[PDB]
C-alpha cells in the first residue's frame, strides 16, 4: 500500500528517525497490541506504521504523552486499585 | 500425645518471624499443619516439656521436635519435594545458604537493634536499613527474585522482613523505588503469602 | 515422573508425602492417567506422536 | 449437535451409573438424546450430566448413525 | 584453585581439614597469623572472619556452608544420611553442640580463671553423658563415620591443652572412642604442627 516514505519523511525531516519511530509504533500493534488509529487495509503492521506518520498522528513527542499518559493512569490503577489492599485488609 | 499422627505440631508464634518464615515454606507445599499463635510468657505445655531449647517456632513429626528458623525450614524443603524451593547445582545452591547468612546476620541486628535502641539507633539503624535497602535496587530488573527464576527460600526471607517495613517505622525514599516498590506487587499477594499471613501482622498494612 | 521439578521418585517414596502410605499410591496415577488416555483430553497430547 | 457423536463414557459420568447403562449394550451417544426411561441409585447420575453440557431425554433425532 | 584461608590452631579450621582430607580435594592452605590472616581476604571476604573458601568464582564463610559444600558436591563417601528423617536428627545434632558446648570453651580460653571453672566441671559431667552410649555404635550415634563427628575429632583433639580430661569414669566407654577416630589417615594427615602440641598424639 505505500511504495514511497518521500511524504512520511516530511513530518519528520530526516530519515535515521523515520525508521525509529515507525519501528516502534508499528510494535505495539503486534505485541500488547493497541490499535491502529488509520482504517487498515489488509496491510501489515510495518507499512501501517508508516501511514500514521504522514498525516501527523504520530510522531516521537506524541509517541510519548500518548503512553506515559497510560503508564500513570495504570498506577491510577495501582493506587485506585490499591484500595482493594486498603479494604481488604481491616 | 504430641507426635501421636502422622501429623505436624507446631507452637508457632504470633509476632515473631521465625513462625511466619516458617510458615511460608510450611505452607507452600501444600501440607495439613496445624497452627497455634503462643506467647513466651505463657506458651502451651508441649512448647516447654519436649522442647529441651524452648525456641520459637518448634516442629514436631512423630519423632522429635525441630527447633531452628533454619533446620526446619530446610527439613521441610528435603522432605516434601515438590515444588521444589532450592535450585540443584550445589555451585548456586550453598550460595543460595549464603544469602540467608547475610541476612540473618546482616538485616536480623538491625530489628533487634530497632527493637532495643536508643532513639537515633532506631533511626540510625533505619539509616543503616532504609538506604542500603536501596543499594539492592537495580537487582530485580534481571531477575523477577532475588536472583533466581523460580520462587526460592532466599526470597522467603526477605518478604517476612518485608511485611515489617513501616510496622518498625521505614518508608522508601529516593530515585528508583518504582523498581522494588513495584516488586513488592509481585511478592507480597501470593498464595504462599497471602494465605499465611498472619492477621495480627497485617493491620500495620493500612 | 520429573515433569516441572527436579529428579523424579518412587511409588511409596512419594507415600510418605501424601501421609497415606499404602498401595493407592500406584493406582492414583494409575487410574488417572487413565483419564488422560481418553479422547478430547489427548487431542492436542496425542498430536506430537508419529 | 456437536455434542452428539462422542465415546459413551466421553461424558465423565460416574462408573457404576456408567456401569449400569452401559454394561446394558449401548452404543453411541447421539443415540441417548432419544434413551427412553422405560428401556432402563441410578437415575440422578443419568440426570444431572445431560442437563449440564447441553443433553436431554426422549428426545426426536432421525438418520442416525450412518457412521 | 581450591584455596582456604584456614586458621592454623582454631578449632573451626580444623573442622573443615577434616572434611577436605576425608574426602580427597586436592587443596591448598594459606594460613592466617594467628587467628588473623591478612587485610587482603576482605575483597573476597567482607566479614575477614576464618575460614574461607575460594575455588575459583566462589566465596563461602561458615563451618556450615563451607563443610556441607563439600559434601554435597563430592558425593562419596558420603558424610550425612540418605533419606530426609535422618538428616534432620544429624543437621540439628551438630546445632546443638556448636551452640552448648563450642560458646561454653570461651570462658575456658576467653573467660578470666574464675569462670573458667565455671565452664570446666559443669560441661565435664556432659563429657560422659553420651559415655555410655558407645556401647551402641562405634562413632557417636552411627556405625560409619559422619559429618556429626565432625565437630568431635577437632573438639576432644583440644582436650589435654584446655584442662579438662578424664579420671576414673568418663574414661570407660569414652576413650575407645579417641583411640578408634584419631587414626583414621583423615584426622592422621589433618594434623598440623601448631595443633598437634595440645597433646602427646
Amino acid at each position: 500500500a505505500r511504495v514511497t516514505v518521500q511524504d512520511a519523511v516530511e513530518k519528520i525531516g530526516n530519515r535515521f528517525d523515520l525508521v525509529l519511530v515507525a519501528a516502534r509504533r508499528a510494535r505495539q500493534m503486534q505485541v500488547g497490541g493497541k490499535d491502529p488509529l488509520v482504517p487498515e487495509e489488509n496491510d501489515k503492521t510495518t507499512v501501517i506504521a508508516l501511514r500514521e506518520i504522514e498525516e501527523g498522528l504520530i510522531n516521537n513527542q506524541i509517541l510519548d504523552v500518548r503512553e506515559r499518559q497510560e503508564q500513570q493512569e495504570q498506577e491510577a490503577a495501582e493506587l485506585q486499585a490499591v484500595t482493594a489492599i486498603a479494604e481488604g485488609r481491616r | 500425645a504430641a507426635n501421636k499422627r502422622s501429623v505436624m505440631t507446631l507452637f508457632s508464634g504470633p509476632t515473631d518471624i521465625y513462625s511466619h518464615q516458617v510458615r511460608i515454606v510450611l505452607a507452600e507445599k501444600g501440607v495439613s499443619f496445624e497452627i497455634e499463635h503462643v506467647e513466651k510468657d505463657n506458651p502451651p505445655q508441649d512448647l516447654i516439656d519436649l522442647n529441651p531449647n524452648q525456641s520459637v517456632p518448634t516442629l514436631v513429626d512423630r519423632e522429635l521436635t525441630l527447633w531452628e528458623s533454619r533446620i526446619i525450614m530446610e527439613y521441610l524443603d528435603e522432605r516434601f519435594p515438590h515444588p521444589p524451593l532450592m535450585p540443584v547445582y550445589p555451585v548456586a545452591r550453598g550460595e543460595s545458604r549464603l544469602y540467608m547468612h547475610r541476612i540473618e546476620k546482616d538485616w536480623y541486628t538491625l530489628m533487634n537493634t530497632i527493637i532495643n535502641g536508643s532513639a537515633s539507633e532506631a533511626d540510625a539503624a533505619r539509616k543503616q536499613l532504609r538506604e542500603e535497602l536501596l543499594a539492592i535496587a537495580p537487582v530485580f530488573g534481571q531477575k523477577p527474585y532475588f536472583l533466581s527464576d523460580e520462587f526460592s527460600l532466599v526470597d522467603c526471607y526477605l518478604a517476612p522482613l518485608l511485611w515489617r517495613l513501616p510496622q518498625l517505622g521505614i518508608e522508601f525514599s529516593g530515585p528508583g523505588a518504582k523498581e522494588l516498590k513495584g516488586y513488592m506487587t509481585r511478592v507480597f499477594e501470593r498464595d504462599s503469602f497471602l494465605a499465611s499471613l498472619t492477621e495480627a501482622e497485617r493491620e500495620m498494612r493500612l | 515422573f520429573g515433569i516441572d521439578m527436579n529428579t523424579d521418585y518412587t511409588l511409596e517414596e512419594v507415600g510418605k508425602q501424601f501421609d497415606v502410605t499404602r498401595e493407592r499410591i500406584r493406582q492414583i496415577e494409575a487410574k488417572a492417567l487413565r483419564k488422560l488416555r481418553h479422547p478430547s483430553r489427548s487431542e492436542v497430547l496425542r498430536s506430537f506422536l508419529d | 449437535d456437536p455434542i452428539l457423536l462422542r465415546p459413551v463414557d466421553d461424558l465423565e459420568l460416574t462408573v457404576r451409573s456408567a456401569n449400569c447403562l452401559k454394561a446394558e449394550a449401548i452404543h453411541y451417544i447421539g443415540d441417548l438424546v432419544q434413551r427412553t426411561e422405560v428401556e432402563l441409585k441410578s437415575l440422578t447420575e443419568i440426570k444431572d450430566v445431560l442437563a449440564s453440557r447441553g443433553l436431554s431425554l426422549g428426545m426426536r433425532l432421525e438418520n442416525w448413525p450412518p457412521a
